[PDB]
């Protein structure tokens, strides 16, 4: 099928980006790794569907402005969990 | 810090100061007026603290007028116990139920062992607390600094040395514990403390000075109470407020002379401490943005209700403070059916008041 | 694989329907189960997690085909396709629940809940209609959802005419 | 591209096997416990390096992010001067560098560019 | 004053701002002048455009000299 | 600035001289292979259902 | 918009956000107003007074970017085969876009989430929660069309936002799963129009507006706290309360109109199963809202006596009481509404 | 040819990318696939201008993140898992041997390269970015470019006000 | 008499969805028509 | 394209986000079709634009060619392997480079 022989790695690839984002990793910053890799491939297949359009791959950049908003705004809340708890590993948050 | 003699004068405010016992200061009105165009270097807070019977009201007096220092009284349940209009909610006693009689400092001096102690021990954190936000107002408002008698912090004192004694139970000071912890941080700590260490032998000749009926009287003021309050000041109070507050101790300058403690006072620098940003010393007071000041402002000024809301802990396996249902409902009629107290005060008909079909005005930070 | 229950009377291809209730019985032990391993029980060891898969998912798939035999054993053996079939047909799944829960009481009156419930389902494919019905009236509207329209930029002009075409 | 893969591989293996010879040119002593120690001048090392190592430019860390992402924004610039309207590029662009200006005089005088203190 | 303290505390915004200063201005004049002369009109074309003699776009031919 | 623009423009000017000439040439070829392509689909697939 | 200038400015930025998805012609377009709106509520929501606020500050922020992000993948995905914001017919890549928004709002199957943040926000940022940021993705699943998904998330949502709520006695958590089955009411709504939803919506925040008054000006988050609440005329304490009954939808009061519409429209479409099991199950939600009132119906209580005295800000308190009134009396005023016909 | 060792490689990375545990060993996988992913976007597109500008930006997010790995996650630990090494290396193998027997005229990717356009497009003879970034500074879209802005300097007063500067330093106590 | 025609009405404009009162979703192509313009307009521009 | 419901002013900066009407094979294809859905409306237009729709999307999707090149690839990769072709025959003559 066509989606096999064009769209079947960039899907694979982004599931496995999310398995990464649900495992258990002790530091918080292992979630902040693993969501620039899912942004990298969200990328990846935005890109094949605006070069389906013949001039349109301008929108690559709206979608970084936001990729990098996230991100920053990820490590901001990261900051802010160091000078309340004193570290960022998961099994310190009280389980609720 | 600056004493009349100092700036050979009278304080001269940089800027108006802000009606605060009139109108509100909101977010929206932060924006227009801003709070640190208003401090000078007398915009502290002074706490006069000592035993009982040091004379302690006399040298504050003198002490704020020479600084040019707001002085507030010290609280007293006359505060609670006498309405605006001047009724003395006392007189109708004789028809509420024995718990819920009226209690004063004159009854604990007379049967210190009564249950209402413990109540009557949690309203002067109470009182005192309230009457401590409102020197802040006054302080981030006008920018002239406060002199203060007793602050909340040193209240808890009172009611550890009363445990000590057996007058209050252990679930009295189980309870008065997580009032204060549920309150306490929310403040915003003394510049200065200034303690006035009569020794205990002076305090009790002292206090039959006064000749007041009721204290030569009792019984409460013994050797045993007199001396665990001095251990309280001194070893828990004092040796954690010196963390924050700059702390200075006379043997009695309300039998010496003030002259000479605002001398003293103005010889002490509050610059040095600036300088390093974390530093302990005077950490509450400093603000770095512009935005920080007026956030303090208006939670003291606009948010105050808050403040006294969170005096709601529910605790009832203590019975001493628990009031029967049956008791309430007899309270509630009584109490709220005095002259005066049928409405919020200012409107009251007949009190006198007038004009209160075209009347909609309510005070700011005032209650119901 | 893929066979629906009610293809055919009631009394008819025993195999088509255990598979079509086996279908229900499997997906919806799955469905509880993953939150069974992960949320409550939580197990450690590949092994045992497969026991928390079998065992909600396991005795579910007893009580689906004890259902089908039951009720197509009754529509034959009683000589008609009525309610009460459904009804004998749910003590028997019943009976199974208590076996899984080893409570004698919890067999016996959740068949009576199992019971009433096949009854109802009986109900419907009698009497003619349906639990989840297609919505027949979709609203996509108010009044004037044609007319509300508060944007600025100036729409450019049209190139279709709802007038018939001239030629 | 296809070009300048086959050079970047090729200038990797070159420069890898400098040190392939590096390593076996290499005078060749045994290893002392104390020769591969660290450098912590000449006393031995109170603390790994591995410790916690504090941060004081974090906030200027965080803005350096966002900054960049703006410059993705800039350089299309002057690749479309020719082709696009001038009205629209002249506002835009002019709006697009004040808007950078007025954000960085806002921190700078709210003193967030000062290092923690 | 305010200008003083600046001249003397940051002298590059003040001089930076007075050269961006000078960009809007001189951008104000380059874009007036841009529609004063029909600028979107250009004489020399990107690609072989050719027009039909009766196009309303062939009565715009910007007519220059070289 | 005005004599980069002068070169650039002779350089331009070149292609739309050269540009029909390609244009010409692509199509006459690019039909020619269209029928390749239509027979070899026909020789390819004859048995296909 | 309680503290500084700033909190003013991230409000009204979610007021942008939240109006550029809903008014959206595309999916891309729709999904750059989530992200506009995800930063706009962070700031807001995170406090470090509070050791437990900054927790609620990190666990919406995995879960929305979760959303977003796969919310995204399946709008590629689903743009690359139909090359329409649209479906013709829709299929397993609409319905992952519908796992997304369920998501992005907490709906059963996904909701854990959403409780077990409200620990740690103040009241007003409950408000903000549990009415505003519910607007932008309860509004785009009414362009996608799939029934048994959305159909599964309502049936799911009345039974774990009911049953879940009973053990709780936080009032923020309990708000929380009560707020997870007026949820699952607007999903209901949701397969049928939207002009219900979109009146069902209005009084649905409209009764939490005014619950979360009472909570917020007399800073109560504790079941135990009500009993010790102090009110000069229990009769008033007693009214105030009567707005539980109304968020519970009982018909003498304003709050049952909501939910009335809702059924004389499910019913018109006969969905008559769904309403049993929705309507059943918000008996149990009545129920814990009951438990609340046992701190008002009953009206002579053991209260500690430390306390004569109410303080309550005034315009919060001005606006509570209008709001309260209109929710006990709020129904002769359904002839006005023009609306439901 | 290249494009499908360019598939096996990015698969390969990401198989390894699931197994890290040590932060700088994610970065390491992630930096790896950052410049795959780059090279590979450029193949199906006129130009690798996006590549460029997407290989800066996450540049500028790699160096940030170790800034922080090296001040909070700085004491972890590495282990080489030869079931990894093995697994990796024994598909890696397996997949660069199809890519040698495969018809891969069928596995290019139909998008239209700068050639594999015709060349009769005139659209295609100007600068090699300019039509593609027009419109992103042209009426109507122009105002998001706009709307970013604010967004982004929006931004910037939300990491200042979430951070706290005063409050101190960042220590992992 | 015109509670069950007019429901009976509604029920014809939602299986059909042919007329613009409440079962009609408008669709608007303006967007994209301001789009060929801008892109007819930027057609005359190009060129130096 | 989907219909917001709210079309406050809003929707005009993010409207023409993404668009085939900018010099593209399936500019005329579209404007054909989403005209059709203009005058049908959304939902009927489901149905009377099967025509203008699969065409479409025959233009960007390009599936049903695509479909078909595999079709060819494959029928004569199948006919080697059976020994019906021959290696030195395998392909047909390459087109020339200076076309398409
Ligand atoms: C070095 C610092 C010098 C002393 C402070 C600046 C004096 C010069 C006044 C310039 C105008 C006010 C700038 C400012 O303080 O930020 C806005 C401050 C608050 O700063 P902020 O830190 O809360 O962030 C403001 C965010 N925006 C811009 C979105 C509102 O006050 C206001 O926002 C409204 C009052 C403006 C006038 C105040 C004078
Ligand atoms: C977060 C942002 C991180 C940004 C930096 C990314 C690169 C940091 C990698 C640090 C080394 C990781 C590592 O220890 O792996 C050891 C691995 C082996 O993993 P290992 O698990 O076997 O190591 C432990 C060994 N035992 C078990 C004995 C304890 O060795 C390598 O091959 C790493 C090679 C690194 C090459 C140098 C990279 C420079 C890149 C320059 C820019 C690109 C050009
Ligand atoms: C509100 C809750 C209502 C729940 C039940 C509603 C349905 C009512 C039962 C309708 C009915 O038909 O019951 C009688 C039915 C006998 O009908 P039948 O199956 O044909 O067997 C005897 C004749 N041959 O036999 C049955 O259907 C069984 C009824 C059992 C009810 C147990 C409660
Ligand atoms: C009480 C708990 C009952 C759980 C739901 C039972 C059930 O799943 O019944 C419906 C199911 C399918 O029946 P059907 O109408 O044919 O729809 C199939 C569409 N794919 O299964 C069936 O075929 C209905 C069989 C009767 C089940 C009665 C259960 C009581
Ligand atoms: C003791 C507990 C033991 C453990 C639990 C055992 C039960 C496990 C059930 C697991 C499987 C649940 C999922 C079943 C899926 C069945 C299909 C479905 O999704 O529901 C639709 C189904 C029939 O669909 P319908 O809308 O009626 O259209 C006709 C279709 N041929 O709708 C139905 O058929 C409904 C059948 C039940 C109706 C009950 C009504 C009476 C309730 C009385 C209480
Ligand atoms: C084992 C895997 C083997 C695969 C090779 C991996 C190493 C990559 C080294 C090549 C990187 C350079 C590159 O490929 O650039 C490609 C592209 C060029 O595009 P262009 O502007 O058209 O210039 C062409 C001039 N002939 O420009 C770009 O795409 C951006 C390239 C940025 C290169 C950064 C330097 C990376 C160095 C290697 C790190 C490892
Ligand atoms: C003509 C423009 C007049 C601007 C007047 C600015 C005068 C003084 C500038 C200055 O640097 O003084 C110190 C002041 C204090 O700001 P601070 O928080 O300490 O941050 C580090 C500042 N170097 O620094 C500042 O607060 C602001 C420094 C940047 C101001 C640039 C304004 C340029 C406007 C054009
Ligand atoms: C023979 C070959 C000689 C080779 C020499 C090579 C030298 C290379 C090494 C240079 C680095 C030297 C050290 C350095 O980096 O200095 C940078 C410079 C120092 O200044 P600074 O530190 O900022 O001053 C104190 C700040 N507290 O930082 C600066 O401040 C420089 C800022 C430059 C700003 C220039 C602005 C120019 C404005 C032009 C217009 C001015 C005219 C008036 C306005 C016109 C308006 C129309
Ligand atoms: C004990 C616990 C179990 C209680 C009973 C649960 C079973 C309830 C019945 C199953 C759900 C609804 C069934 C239904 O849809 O009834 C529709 C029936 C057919 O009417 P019609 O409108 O013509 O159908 C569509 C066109 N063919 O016509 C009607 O029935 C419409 C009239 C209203 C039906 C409401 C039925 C729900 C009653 C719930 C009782 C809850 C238990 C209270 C105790
Ligand atoms: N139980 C209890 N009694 C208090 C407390 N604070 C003050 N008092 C009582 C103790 C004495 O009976 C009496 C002493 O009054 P003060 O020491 O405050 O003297 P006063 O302020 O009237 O004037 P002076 O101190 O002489 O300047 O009030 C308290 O916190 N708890």
């Amino acid at each position: 099928m066509i989606m096999i022989l064009y769209w079947s790695l960039p899907m694979i690839l982004f599931i496995l980006g999310l398995f990464c984002f649900v495992s258990n990793r002790k530091h918080l910053l292992s979630m902040l790794l693993s969501l620039e890799f899912i942004v990298l491939m969200l990328f990846f297949m935005l890109f094949i569907y605006l070069n389906m359009l013949n001039y349109e791959s301008y929108f690559s950049m709206m979608f970084l402005t936001f990729s990098v908003c996230e991100g920053a705004l990820g490590l901001s809340i990261l900051v802010s969990m160091i000078r309340t708890h004193g570290n960022d590993y998961f099994q310190s948050f009280s389980i609720m | 810090i600056s004493g009349k003699t100092m700036r050979g004068g009278p304080r001269v405010p940089k800027a108006a100061p802000y009606p605060y016992k009139t109108k509100k200061y909101s977010v929206f009105n932060a924006i227009f007026d801003k709070t640190s165009k208003r401090f000078d270097e007398n915009s502290k807070v002074i706490c006069v603290e000592g035993p009982i019977a040091a004379g302690k009201s006399k040298f504050a007096k003198e002490l704020a007028e020479e600084l040019d220092m707001e002085y507030y009284p010290a609280v007293d349940l006359d505060l609670i116990y006498i309405n605006s209009y001047g009724y003395d909610m006392r007189k109708l006693d004789p028809q509420l139920p024995p718990s819920c009689r009226s209690y004063d400092v004159r009854n604990f001096c007379l049967d210190p062992s009564h249950d209402l102690a413990a109540q009557f021990q949690i309203r002067m954190y109470m009182l005192r607390y309230s009457q401590y936000i409102d020197a802040l107002q006054h302080v981030l408002s006008t920018g002239q600094g406060v002199v203060l008698e007793r602050s909340p912090y040193s209240d808890f004192v009172f009611m550890e040395a009363m445990f000590r004694q057996g007058y209050l139970s252990r679930g009295a000071r189980s309870v008065y514990n997580e009032l204060r912890q549920n309150t306490i941080g929310e403040l915003l700590k003394p510049h200065l403390v200034i303690y006035l260490d009569l020794p205990v032998d002076a305090v009790k000749k002292q206090i039959k000075a006064r000749n007041v009926d009721y204290e030569v009287q009792s019984k409460v003021f013994s050797d045993a109470y007199l001396s665990d309050l001095e251990q309280l000041y001194k070893q828990q109070y004092l040796k954690d407020i010196s963390t924050h507050a700059e702390l200075l101790i006379y043997d009695w300058t309300a039998g010496g002379e003030t002259e000479v403690v605002v001398e003293d006072i103005e010889r002490i620098d509050f610059n040095q401490f600036e300088a390093d940003i974390h530093n302990k010393k005077m950490l509450d007071w400093r603000f770095p943005l512009e935005a920080e000041w007026c956030e303090a402002r208006i939670k003291y000024c606009h948010e105050k209700p808050d403040l006294m809301n969170y005096f709601n802990v529910p605790r009832f396996d203590v019975p001493e403070l628990v009031r029967s249902a049956d008791d309430g409902k007899v309270w509630r009629d009584v109490w709220f059916n005095a002259p005066g107290m049928k409405y919020r005060p200012g409107y009251n008909a007949d009190m006198g008041d007038e004009g209160l079909l075209t009347k909609t005005k309510i005070g700011i930070n005032q209650g119901i | 694989l893929r066979s629906k229950y009610y293809d055919h009377p009631d009394g008819e291809d025993a195999f088509g329907k255990i598979v079509a209730t086996n279908k229900y019985a499997v997906s919806a032990g799955v469905a509880w189960s993953m939150f069974d391993v992960l949320t409550l029980s939580k197990p450690q060891g590949y092994l045992p997690t497969l026991g928390r898969f079998a065992y909600n998912t396991g005795p579910l798939m007893g009580m689906a085909t004890a259902f089908t035999l039951t009720t197509l054993v009754a529509t034959n053996a009683r000589g008609k396709d009525d309610k009460i079939n459904y009804l004998i047909g749910g003590f028997a799944a019943g009976g199974v629940f208590g076996a899984w829960k080893h409570n004698h009481v919890a067999g016996l009156c959740a068949g009576l809940f199992l019971g009433i419930a096949g009854v109802i389902k009986k109900m419907s494919i009698e009497q003619g209609w349906e639990f989840f019905p297609n919505t027949p009236i979709k609203q996509y509207g108010g009044l004037n959802i044609a007319g509300n329209d508060w944007t600025i930029m100036a729409d450019p002009p049209k190139n279709w005419t709802t007038e018939k075409p001239k030629e | 591209m296809f070009s300048i893969i086959f050079i970047a591989l090729l200038i990797l293996l070159i420069t890898t096997i400098v040190m392939f010879l590096a390593s076996i040119l290499s005078k060749k002593a045994l290893i002392d416990r104390e020769k591969s120690s660290p450098f912590e001048c000449g006393f031995d090392p109170k603390s790994s390096s591995r410790l916690p190592f504090s941060l004081r430019f974090f906030l200027i860390t965080i803005i350096f992010l966002i900054f960049d992402v703006e410059i993705a924004l800039i350089l299309p610039m002057i690749i479309i001067m020719k082709y696009s309207n001038i009205m629209i590029w002249t506002i835009t662009s002019i709006i697009f560098i004040l808007i950078l200006l007025i954000g960085l005089y806002h921190e700078w005088n709210q003193g967030m560019l000062n290092w923690s203190n | 004053s305010l200008l003083k303290r600046a001249w003397n505390e940051i002298p590059d915004i003040v001089g930076g701002s007075a050269l961006a200063l000078a960009g809007i201005v001189m951008a104000t004049i380059g874009v007036a002048n841009y529609y004063a002369k029909d600028g979107d009109n250009r004489r020399y074309k990107l690609g072989y455009v050719v027009y039909r003699h009766d196009d309303p776009r062939a009565l715009k031919v910007r007519n220059d000299e070289d | 600035a005005k004599k980069v623009k002068r070169d650039e423009i002779e350089m331009r000017s070149a292609q739309n001289v050269i540009f029909p000439i390609l244009v010409a040439e692509r199509d006459r070829e690019f039909l020619r292979q269209l029928r390749r392509n239509r027979d070899e689909e026909a020789e390819l697939m004859k048995n296909v259902p | 918009m309680f503290n500084n200038s700033s909190k003013i400015l991230f409000i009204t930025i979610m007021i942008i956000g939240t109006l550029i998805t809903v008014t959206s012609n595309s999916w891309l377009g729709a999904w750059m107003g989530l992200e506009i709106n995800l930063l706009s509520f962070i700031p807001l929501l995170s406090d470090n007074n509070n050791l437990m606020s900054t927790e609620a500050s990190l666990k919406y922020f995995l879960t929305q970017v979760l959303a977003s992000t796969v919310l995204l993948f399946s709008s590629i995905l689903l743009m690359l085969k139909n090359n329409m914001n649209n479906e013709i017919n829709e299929s397993f890549t609409s319905m992952i876009i519908m796992s997304a928004l369920l998501l992005k709002s907490g709906a059963a199957p996904f909701h854990f989430w959403f409780p077990n943040m409200m620990e740690g926000l103040t009241w007003m940022n409950a408000l903000m929660l549990m009415t505003w940021q519910k607007i932008a993705p309860l509004m785009l699943i009414s362009y996608l069309n799939i029934k048994y998904l959305l159909l599964i998330s309502v049936i799911l949502s009345v039974i774990i936002g009911a049953i879940g709520g009973l053990n709780q006695t936080s009032l923020r958590k309990l708000m929380a799963f009560s707020s997870i089955n007026h949820l699952g009411w607007m999903l209901s709504s949701l397969m049928i129009s939207e002009s219900i939803w979109l009146i069902y919506f209005f009084f649905y925040s409209f009764l939490s507006f005014v619950l979360t008054f009472m909570f917020n000006i007399f800073k109560l988050f504790h079941l135990n706290q009500l009993f010790s609440w102090f009110v000069n005329s229990k009769i008033l304490k007693f009214t105030l309360f009567m707005n539980f009954l109304s968020l519970g939808g009982l018909p003498p009061f304003l709050g049952f109109l909501p939910k009335w519409l809702v059924i004389q429209q499910l019913t018109l479409c006969n969905q008559y199963f769904m309403l049993t099991l929705m309507m059943m199950s918000t008996l149990i939600t009545l129920f814990f809202y009951l438990r609340i009132c046992y701190s008002a119906f009953m009206m002579n209580y053991f209260e500690n006596n430390w306390i004569m005295k109410m303080n309550m800000n005034s315009i919060n308190y001005n606006m509570y009481m209008i709001m309260t009134f209109f929710s006990i009396f709020g129904l002769f005023l359904i002839s006005l509404f023009y609306f439901m016909f | 040819m290249i494009q499908l060792m360019l598939y096996s490689l990015i698969i390969t990375t990401s198989i390894i990318f699931l197994n890290m545990i040590h932060p700088l060993a994610l970065g390491l996988t992630l930096l790896i696939q950052t410049i795959f992913v780059c090279l590979l976007t450029g193949l199906m597109t006129k130009s690798f201008w996006y590549s460029y500008i997407l290989f800066l930006i996450f540049l500028g997010g790699m160096l940030v993140l170790f800034i922080y790995v090296t001040s909070l996650a700085s004491n972890e630990m590495f282990n080489l898992s030869m079931k990894l090494t093995l697994f990796s290396s024994l598909i890696l193998i397996f997949m660069l041997i199809l890519s040698f027997i495969m018809d891969k005229t069928s596995s290019s990717l139909f998008l239209m390269n700068n050639d594999m356009q015709s060349i009769i497009n005139m659209n295609s003879y100007f600068m090699e970015n300019s039509l593609s970034l027009n419109k992103l500074y042209n009426f109507p879209t122009n105002f998001i470019t706009i709307l970013l802005m604010n967004y982004l300097l929006i931004t910037l007063i939300v990491i200042v006000k979430i951070t706290k500067l005063f409050k101190g330093p960042i220590r992992m106590m | 008499q015109i509670r069950l025609l007019e429901d009976e009405v509604r029920r014809k404009m939602s299986e059909r969805n042919d007329y613009q009162a409440y079962y009609y979703r408008p669709s608007v192509a303006k967007y994209h028509r301001i789009s060929k313009e801008a892109a007819d307009e930027l057609e005359a521009l190009r060129g130096d | 394209s989907l219909t917001p419901f709210l079309r406050l002013p809003l929707t005009d900066l993010t409207g023409c986000l993404i668009n085939h009407q900018t010099y593209d094979k399936c500019g005329k294809f579209e404007m054909k079709m989403m005209e059709c859905f203009e005058a049908y409306g959304l939902e009927r237009g489901k149905r009377e634009c099967a025509d203008l729709i699969s065409d479409f999307q025959e233009c960007v999707g390009m599936q049903k060619q695509l479909m078909r090149f595999h079709a060819m690839r494959n029928e004569r990769y199948k006919q080697w392997l059976k020994g019906e072709r021959k290696g030195q025959e395998f392909f047909a003559d390459p087109p020339r480079v200076d076309a398409y």
